[PDB]
């Protein structure tokens, strides 16, 4: 559960993200692939060389989805509905990996938004990532 | 891993009791049912749609025996879990693309199947000795990921 | 989400526990401490010795709450509110420990209900226990 | 911990930029904020009522530096983290009763602090160096737990 302060803090931070959502989403995935090498097991069909059109396309897709999630923060379940089925029925990514991706997004954001990334926004984002991951995972079994 | 004399003997004793053939097919079977996402590595296995389908599945059965067969050989080299598994570790990573987290899952499911098979013989202290082995085997298999 | 089939598996299994719930509570505890030494850090005021009254006394409290959770499977958040408050605001037990106890629980169930503990039932009990932990930690932040 | 010569260097290089007290207070406070449950060890500290209160807590500040003081000292021993933290591992377990989970959490908060502090300089490859370092210290503070 995201408090109203939470959503205010998410809506604000993400706003700053704005147009870099795509690029921050690629950097996040490059961050995860590097720190947590096991996440790779899910993209053996990607060229994971830095800058690959694939990682760039993927990061873009991931960000849209987050923004979709920010835009519909009061009804994430319904909004990520399709993503949820995809994750649970096809991709079937172990739920722990979400947590690693969350952490990498949080570091991407920390590094891009010096001004906005206060103790609070930080708290709120993390909760937000926690919620997004819960939703994408909710239809697992 | 490091196990006390008491823990090593708990492990060994109980394991000599285990019929790998069928404890493996159960462990794998149960993995596929409790953590359905693990089903991704076994599309060629036929029908996995129902617990019944998964438990009665012969490829699952065949595979479980194999996995556990290996698991068994590790028990014998408890001292150097890493050396033992590197080849399978490498295979698991490079050709199979199996997230190491699936090793932890199976390990936990193995413990449940043990407790279930042996009931009360599988005591707390026995459980613990067996938790350190599973953890050690999982790290042994995750060891060569890159 | 707990399916009608899950609730039926859960109530059924829990049905077999009966009056040994306290007992299985204590054992589960005992399992946890022994297999995951780190959980002990939350109980430096107890005598965690085998056969300990304290553990015994706590094992029963734990078991009753699950008994209650079961009674109210369609209304866990309400039933477990004071519990969720207590762990969140007073005990502050890290969420990771809930997964550890859940496993020891399962294990104590496996070893006690050979007939009952089917793959399918193993499955619902695991969902149920994930739901409980979800409730109990829902107010941490 | 297994770091290549290049990884040790990114680690030390960037660390030399780090003001310990500052990042100490920051990381500790951020920990208590983001993961409230962590405030449990800290009732004597006074007001922890709000983020502002936490981050402004001189007790938090003082506990923060001591903690990163030790961290900082352990980077000179990247080869024997275990040996370095043994005593502190025991104290945490025996007297403090600190769930080692808190160490994994503090490490992530840390990494986030570094990213906030360093911006661009904290690159993907640097992150990974530091992730290992943080897993390293957490695994080492947890090693003497029984
Ligand atoms: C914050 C959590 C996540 C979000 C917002 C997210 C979102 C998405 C989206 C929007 C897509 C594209 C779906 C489509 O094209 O219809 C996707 C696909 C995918 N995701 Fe997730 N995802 C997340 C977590 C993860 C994690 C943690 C992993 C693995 C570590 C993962 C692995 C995959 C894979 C492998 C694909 C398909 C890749 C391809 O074949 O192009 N996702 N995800
Ligand atoms: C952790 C204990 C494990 C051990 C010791 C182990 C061992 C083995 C061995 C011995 C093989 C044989 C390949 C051959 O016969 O050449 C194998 C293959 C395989 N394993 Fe594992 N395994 C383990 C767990 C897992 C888990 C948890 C999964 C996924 C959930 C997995 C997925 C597979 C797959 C997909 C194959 C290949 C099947 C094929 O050719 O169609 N393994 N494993
Ligand atoms: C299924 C999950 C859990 C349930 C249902 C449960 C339930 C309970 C209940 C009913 C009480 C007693 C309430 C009171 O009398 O004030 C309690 C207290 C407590 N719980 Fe939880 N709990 C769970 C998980 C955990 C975990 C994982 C830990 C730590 C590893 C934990 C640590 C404690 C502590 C330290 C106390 C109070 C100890 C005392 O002062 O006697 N709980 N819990
Ligand atoms: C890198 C991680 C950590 C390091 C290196 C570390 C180091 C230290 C050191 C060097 C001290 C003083 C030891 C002494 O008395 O000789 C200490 C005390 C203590 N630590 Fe840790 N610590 C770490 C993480 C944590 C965390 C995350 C918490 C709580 C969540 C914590 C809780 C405490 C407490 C409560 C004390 C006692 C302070 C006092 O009594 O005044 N530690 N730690």
């Amino acid at each position: 559960v995201l408090s109203p302060a939470d959503k205010t803090n998410v809506k604000a931070a993400w706003g700053k993200v704005g147009a870099h959502a795509g690029e921050y989403g690629a950097e996040a995935l490059e961050r995860m692939f590097l720190s947590f090498p096991t996440t790779k097991t899910y993209f053996p069909h990607f060229d994971l060389s830095h800058g690959s059109a694939q990682v760039k396309g993927h990061g873009k897709k991931v960000a849209d989805a987050l923004t979709n999630a920010v835009a519909h923060v009061d009804d994430m379940p319904n909004a990520l509905s399709a993503l949820s089925d995809l994750h649970a029925h096809k991709l079937r990514v172990d739920p722990v990996n979400f947590k690693l991706l969350s952490h990498c997004l949080l570091v991407t954001l920390a590094a891009h938004l010096p001004a906005e990334f206060t103790p609070a926004v930080h708290a709120s984002l993390d909760k937000f990532l926690a919620s997004v991951s819960t939703v994408l995972t909710s239809k697992y079994r | 891993v490091h196990l006390t004399p008491e823990e090593k003997s708990a492990v060994t004793a109980l394991w000599g009791k285990v019929n790998v053939d069928e404890v493996g097919g159960e462990a794998l079977g149960r993995l596929l049912v409790v953590y359905p996402w693990t089903q991704r590595f076994f599309e060629s296995f036929g029908d996995l749609s129902t617990p019944d389908a998964v438990m009665g599945n012969p490829k699952v059965k065949a595979h479980g025996k194999k996995v556990l067969g290996a698991f068994s050989d590790g028990l014998a080299h408890l001292d150097n879990l890493k050396g033992t598994f590197a080849t399978l570790s490498e295979l698991h990573c490079d050709k199979l693309h199996v997230d190491p987290e699936n090793f932890r899952l199976l390990g936990n499911v193995l413990v449940c199947v043990l407790a279930h098979h042996f009931g009360k013989e599988f005591t707390p202290p026995v459980q613990a000795a067996y938790q350190k082995v599973v953890a050690g085997v999982a790290n042994a298999l995750a060891h060569k990921y890159h």
